[PDB]
């Protein structure tokens, strides 16, 4: 009745429903409101390698898609939520994507640029820049799928607990 | 010395158990894959062995004038592989059956946000219709059970949401699911698919039009002899 | 070279079809026999196209199990030596034998002599309307793509024959 | 007050009403459906040597004997239950025997043409090739006695638990 | 190579064996033909080592009227079975009979082997019909080989062994069961045949038979190459 | 289509149907009648070692058995049909027989007391001595058999074609 012991590097994907992430309905024309808000899970450490995909299935309250000229932004911040400016991973639009298949075929898998590394309290935020005419944001119907942990394609994110010198060298940012 | 088989809704043995969950939102045992006498031992390997899960639930309604539309079904419906229009999909998002006429219904259209659907045949007043759509929300994982009935440990303690199984075109190679972890059986042991979801799921409704099983949980495995 | 690259299907005079009931797995649906003078070889990664349908031409139940399995020279199976055990529900019939991305393939290689037997078994639940191969069929291996693979056939050559006889 | 220090090699015979064998009634002409199903008892090992007799008392549901033209086969299988094809010990007809005295006199004892061996999981089946008009096979009225453990004639069946080096050798199957 | 025993029979390992009847003139003809399959490599039968079993049974018919207790001469020199003449002790019935109009079995009480006569308990009705299946009496048999053309390629031990020994001896007992003389080796598609000359026409597959579908049987313990 | 070689020695029996013999019905009490006349088969040659069975299944015209007091003789004659006195192989009665088993059990099978060798033209005769009372001898409802060639008992006639030096020494009669 064996299960198979495991490495600490759990390879997973990230979505809104998990209990370290929060959503928020948004109006049109604030590029600063955090739509999404990740936080450190209080003890573990997360590592997103550069070369990681996204599927930001963003829609409106009437279920329709947003304006493709909308710009999505992803950014690291401090433990108080103030962005660091640097450490940006993303700056592009929605029209680049195709919700029918944006998390299926690698020819369309839009991905990050740089790596990322979250301590027990660091925070990632996601921002949305739109003109006025849109039908806002409805997170209750929209969602996000970060990375893949199921396919022969794409990559995943590494969750780990605390191993000593790993953390010692990891905190040296 | 091993080969590859699949565990299935029936699989290699007519002892596999199929039960349904509770309405109180609390995780339950969906399926128990119990290893048989015939075999020596069973192996699962996440990241090698594929898996397929077509869940499907139940709703019911009564007819009257103007009922060409069926409601938001308390289920966050999702398109299939991103695709919407029924006849082009890998499989039907939902099917329905008029009981009094005792026939199948074909569907006109869908609205996913409001979770509603639009049929072709306005049913009769006082008539009854059953619907079997997919299931929406849901968090699954694998559990181990000894011969005694005691929980040993969960596999890869990170649940899997349901709707990815709908989001990916499950048949395309590479796109198919490969969960994480490993697990190994013994003879009288059991492994259990567990789920937590708010809506009740079904199997083996007599009135299904396409097949004698509405929902399937197939999995690839390695087997010793 | 004397190696012929081909495919296989039901209408050839070394493969027998047979209609089936709805709740018997042990029956042989399809039965290949050795052609009495040649030798066949299959390699892993080989596709299949089992376009199975009913007496009304509709598809069978997706929960149906399909199994391909080698047998001895008696017609008795072997338990070991399976190449396939999966379901019809995984095959989009409209494009299974077209797109390699939906081509479902074998696991093992295989070798058939002049007498050896391959059989295909089907496990169906009660309710379905059986199996009528007059409308249904099978296709095996692909000759036409750099993708996929085909099946090798030969007459008898000494070294290879005596080696292949050492199963 | 002693009993006798016994060898592990217990010399017995088999009967249908045992908790490692199952009966199963049969249709008219379905040969591939098994009459009986012997399975290993989950820890012991059995050996049927050659010269081993049979008393297959088969009768119909109305008490009469079956068609003498009926063929009986006994054969080993895999742990999966599938016939090995090879490894037969018997193939003959019922009409060979005399139910009055088929088990009585050695002069009518029909026996196996082979020895045989059984592990914890191995399986034996007893298949019955019958024509159309037969009245099937009622195991509730019928039975079997394989081997003998009483007669000074014939032989018996050896049974053992695991002895170390002999088991390592026995696993050469 | 691995070889075992097997039992060639009326049906046997292949359902292509032929069983057909002989002719009324005293002519040696083909009773049974075992055509070898492709499943096997080759087959061997060895006289003086391996055994053979045979129960041949013919057909007759009669019409009823008053006084029809005594079933007449059956045109066959009947013999005792295992030297025995009382039915219930016999290893198998010398003869059986069946009323067709009633569609029922009938037993037998009195016998006479020189007269070839018997006598029953069911006095049939005037206008009734009964069939009888008694064993075959006189006749001489042997084995034949035939290649894949129909050309004869060899008999075995060219001496037509008589038939009534099969009845005289209790076929099932060791040391008294029958062994012929000679040997033989089959091949893939070739045929071996049981041939016979005798007056009376044998039968199988008369649907009106009580104890089974086949009234007669031929069996042969032989050896098989895999 | 291999059949397997043979010796030139064939191990068989005889009866009336073997057409190198003539029957003849008999009066009441004549001993000198040639009941059965076997002639040499004009092309084959015989070898009857002593210890050779007989089943002289002699019956009356009504099918009843003859008197047990009857005496039966088998004797050699010349090529013309004249006995020699010597060359006798049997002298006994039917009281030492039992028709229902006189070819079944070797305990029952009375046998010759001398050897015999028949050329292309010599003759064997059967002689039958009966008292007054019995009803002659009907060969229609009777028969004969000579030899056992079937079971795991018995010893048959060696029938042969011509072998050279064998005949060279055969003709030293």
């Amino acid at each position: 009745g064996n299960i198979g012991n495991l490495s600490a590097e759990k390879q997973i994907s990230v979505y809104d429903g998990q209990p370290f992430v929060d959503e928020q309905d948004v109006p049109a024309d604030d590029p600063n409101t955090p739509a999404l808000t990740i936080e450190g899970p209080d003890g573990y450490v997360i590592a997103v390698d550069a070369g990681t995909p996204i599927a930001p299935e963003f829609r409106d309250s009437n279920g329709n898609k947003l304006d493709p000229s909308t710009r999505v932004i992803v950014q690291k911040c401090d433990r108080q939520g103030n962005p660091l400016g640097d450490g940006i991973v993303f700056n592009d639009t929605l029209g680049r994507f195709d919700y029918e298949q944006m998390r299926t075929d690698p020819d369309f898998m839009r991905k990050t640029a740089k790596s990322l590394m979250i301590d027990e309290r660091e925070i990632v935020k996601v921002f949305v820049d739109i003109p006025a005419g849109a039908n806002g944001y409805d997170a209750d119907k929209s969602r996000l799928t970060l990375g893949d942990d199921t396919s022969d394609f794409g990559k995943a994110v590494e969750i780990v607990d605390h191993d000593e010198l790993s953390d010692a060298e990891t905190r040296a940012v | 010395y091993t080969i590859s088989h699949t565990g299935g809704t029936l699989g290699s043995s007519k002892v596999t158990t199929a039960a349904n969950q509770t309405s109180p939102q609390r995780e339950t045992a969906i399926i128990g894959f119990e290893c048989p006498r015939k075999f020596a031992e069973i192996e699962y390997v996440g990241q090698r062995d594929s898996t397929r899960f077509i869940p499907r639930t139940t709703e019911s309604i009564t007819g009257t004038a103007g009922d060409d539309t069926v409601v938001s079904l308390t289920a966050n419906i999702q398109p299939v592989a991103g695709e919407t229009a029924i006849e082009d999909q890998d499989y039907p998002v939902a099917v329905a059956y008029n009981v009094t006429q005792g026939v199948q219904v074909d569907i006109d259209a869908v609205d996913y946000a409001a979770d509603e659907v639009t049929l072709a045949d306005n049913p009769a007043d006082g008539d009854t219709v059953k619907v079997w759509p997919i299931m929406g929300d849901g968090d699954v994982q694998f559990r181990l059970v000894n011969q005694f009935g005691q929980e040993e440990g969960r596999v890869y303690p990170w649940a899997t949401p349901l709707y990815r199984w709908h989001d990916f075109p499950q048949l395309k190679r590479g796109r198919e699911i490969n969960l994480h972890g490993s697990v190994t059986w013994e003879e009288n042991e059991t492994v259990e698919v567990l789920l937590d979801a708010p809506q009740a799921i079904t199997w083996e409704d007599s009135d299904y039009p396409e097949g004698q099983y509405v929902s399937t949980f197939e999995q690839d495995v390695e087997i010793t002899l």
